[PDB]
RNA sequence: AGGAGUGGAGCCUGCGGCUUAAUUUGACCAACACGGGAAACCUCACCCGGCCCGGACACGGACAGGAUUGACAGAUUGAUAGCUCUUUCUCGAUUCUGUGGGUGGUGGUGCAUGGCCGUUCUUAGUUGGUGGAGCGAUUUGUCUGGUUAAUUCCGAUAACGAACGAGACUCUGGCAUGCUAACUAGUUACGCGACCCCCGAGCGGUCGGCGUCCCCCAACUUCUUAGAGGGACAAGUGGCGUUCAGCCACCCGAGAUUGAGCAAUAACAGGUCUGUGAUGCCCUUAGAUGUCGGGGCUGCACGCGCGCUACACUGACUGGCUCAGCGUGUGCCUACCCUACGCCGGCAGGCGCGGGUAACCCGUUGAACCCCAUUCGUGAUGGGGAUCGGGGAUUGCAAUUAUUCCCCAUGAACGAGGAAUUCCCAGUAAGUGCGGGUCAUAAGCUUGCGUUGAUUAAGUCCCUGCCCUUUGUACACACCGCCCG
RNA sequence: CGAGAUGGU
């Protein structure tokens, strides 16, 4: 870079770059668990952090698919030679990640599993790792040639102001059945954690709690006490 | 696009009498015919153009859909009995009348 | 226009009163600090609305029972 | 109750009908300046012609005196397409050929679907568990009354204890001479220094006036930026309230309704396959429904919708003076940005030479209406500027069916608009100009910003609708229903 | 106490 390009392109195309990378690890890792990547930069080189469930299928027989990843973010993205490097993480608490749920949820219809069955099974598993509340959504042609949908729901769920930011956690995903696409949607709500990273560390907005008052005496009479 | 009836009722599928509208002549067991009167109960009085006259009867298929009426022009199947009776198969638009009498396939007798 | 207070603040005021009647009385401006070290309240917004009803409670205890 | 209108005129632009080789197509309150839809080519789907394979892989055949590839010249062709015809060089196992099978598609179905969006519906609405009532569908909770913008509160009570929507919440506007602290922001002051004026007690001065004239190794944070905290609660006083919940006036105060975002359960045969490597089934697949050349989307007796300019004197024209806020800027394939200063030209424009990857340069962003002086004189007039002739620049590979811009000339309808009908309650309506999008070239659209700044209300259920309760029914496809001679 | 019929998608 002969001359540095100005802030606001730098921000912006900063955002297009975590983009494209999220969308190839989304396909690639599918099957292996995947739910997040995580990108920090140090003089010389850039360490890319990535979350799955099943970590040793990200690795290979001894290290194959993170070194045939790193190759090609470094050949498709123009990195310099050994600037990159790619670490495999284990998801902590999988019933409360969304976007593991919804992938899980795909791969049990796809192996032909009935509709209600299964949706009945992740709402018990989310409900039992310790949210707040949820719900379940499946919409298509579910038993016969006439669209339907279905919800299922258990606890507490919050849908309007700004609390919705940062309490509640969220998935989208499609799966193809010989018939046509059915869509899938995962809403989970989380529990008020005031530091342990289960949760978010912000009280709900209206939730006032008072502090308890303690070990009085009634009487007195009048004394005094030197040091 | 535009609607030419009016009511609540957009809870069917659009017409579409458009594009591919691909000119259809007779078979075997066919005849061209206008219509003379209109009757009640979904029959009608038809002539043929080589002068057989008939009752006529709509086929489920073109109920509340294809609206006939006096003096159109209409394609009709034949009977191998009851030679007095017969069925509506298609109604030509003014446009496709005069493309019938243009190839030559009507006798100078239609109105358009 | 309207002025009626929500059940969040009347529930919220009542509380404090039950266990904090020595510390309260008729100035606005000492209540709303009482208010503040023997609960959390997340808005700054929320803490006057509750400060003010229990200034209006207190004004009607010094005359007769309130029932709740 | 009123204000500015729209419907009448000319023109712009979307739709139907007609016309045509084609004038591609979706959509009929909740379609019609809408598809971010301002089509010269491309986009492009339509119409007239011509090259190309970018037909994986499997099996069989043909084949190193050879499977196959490419081409000069003449004819041909819109064409410098070796497309094809005549001719005779060239390459080297990569292809060719038959069968099976794939692959692509702005092709068909939105009445086969996912995702997204709109609407019912801007109002206050919706639901389990355990208990009570009915053979049952169902019901109570979720209410007689008062109160509120509100299923918001009080209270009543065969129900008790809870969940979502409302509200809280997030961004934004108005206040701080108090805090933190600035050569990419300023002020005051002086060591002072410099130009101009004597108008000034008084000289041509220490001292006065004027400064975006210039240093500070002076002092500082009022004006600018932006981080943390503060502040407002129906809190105080007087009335009215089943004296509760609340409601009205007033003091003090920057301020006693600032404006947006997000939003439930259940639906609709609402829109979208033409946003997509979202997608089932169907169609097509080498004389292709997968690339180049030209044309169309603009065609004009006619009906309709959103808009721009006006009918003048509360004006038009020619000079002079003096004030904004929100933003954008060298394109990462893709090849283009914002501009000061000097010179040439009436103008549009041209040449030279510097700054800016931006609180640093264009820039103190010398904006329009408005303000001061002049000319015209109630005349389709010096109001209005449609229609049309001739000439000159700039973009581009290309401007004719006129891209946009500049100049002289020509000088239509129109004198405040029939029956109808839209939007609006305060820094608002209306007037007035400037940025962003789209952009090689270019707003009469749309999405934001500042500037000048009213009249009329503080209400009602009459008209069109919405919420709740009692009531009647031959309706449930639910009054756009059902039905008789 | 004016006049107020009718119903392809």
């Amino acid at each position: 870079m002969a001359v540095q390009i100005s802030k606001k392109r730098k921000f912006v195309a900063d955002g297009i770059f975590k983009a494209e990378l999220n969308e190839f690890l989304t396909r690639e890792l599918a099957e292996d668990g995947y739910s997040g990547v995580e990108v920090r930069v140090t003089p010389t080189r850039t360490e890319i952090i990535i979350l799955a469930t099943r970590t040793q299928n990200v690795l290979g027989e001894k290290g194959r698919r993170i070194r045939e990843l790193t190759a090609v973010v470094q050949k498709r993205f123009g990195f310099p030679e050994g600037s990159v490097e790619l670490y495999a993480e284990k998801v902590a608490t999988r019933g409360l990640c969304a976007i593991a749920q919804a992938e899980s949820l795909r791969y049990k219809l796809l192996g032909g599993l009935a509709v209600r069955r299964a949706c009945y099974g992740v709402l018990r598993f989310i409900m039992e790792s310790g949210a707040k509340g949820c719900e379940v959504v499946v919409s298509g042609k579910l038993r016969g040639q006439r669209a339907k949908s279905m919800k299922f729901v258990d606890g507490l769920m919050i849908h309007s102001g700004d609390p919705v930011n940062y309490y509640v956690d969220t998935a989208v995903r499609h799966v193809l059945l010989r018939q046509g696409v059915l869509g899938i949607k995962v809403k989970i709500m989380l529990p008020w954690d005031p530091s342990g990273k289960i949760g978010p560390k912000k009280p709900l907005p209206d939730h006032v709690s008072i502090v308890e008052p303690k070990d009085e005496i009634l009487p007195t009479t009048p004394i005094s006490e030197q040091k | 696009n535009k609607g030419k009836g009016g009511k609540n009722r957009r809870r069917g599928k659009n017409e579409n009498e458009s594009e591919k509208r691909e000119l259809v002549f007779k078979e075997d067991g066919q005849e061209y015919a206008q219509v003379i009167k209109m009757l009640g109960n979904g029959r009608l009085e038809a002539m043929c153009f080589d002068g057989v006259k008939r009752l006529c009867h709509i086929r489920g298929k073109l109920r509340k859909k294809v609206w006939i009426n006096t003096s159109d022009i209409i394609l009709v199947g034949l009977r191998d009995y009851q030679d007095n009776k017969a069925d509506v198969i298609l109604k030509y638009n003014a446009d496709e009348a005069r493309s019938l009498k243009a190839y030559g396939e009507l006798p100078e007798h239609a109105k358009i | 226009m309207g002025r009626v207070r929500t059940k969040t603040v009347k529930k919220a005021a009542r509380v404090i009163i039950e266990k904090y009647y020595t510390r309260l009385g008729n100035d606005f401006h000492t209540n709303k600090r009482v208010c503040e070290e023997i609960a959390i309240i997340p808005s700054k917004k929320l803490r006057n609305k509750i400060a003010g009803y229990v200034t209006h409670l207190m004004k009607r205890i010094q005359r007769g029972p309130v029932r709740g």
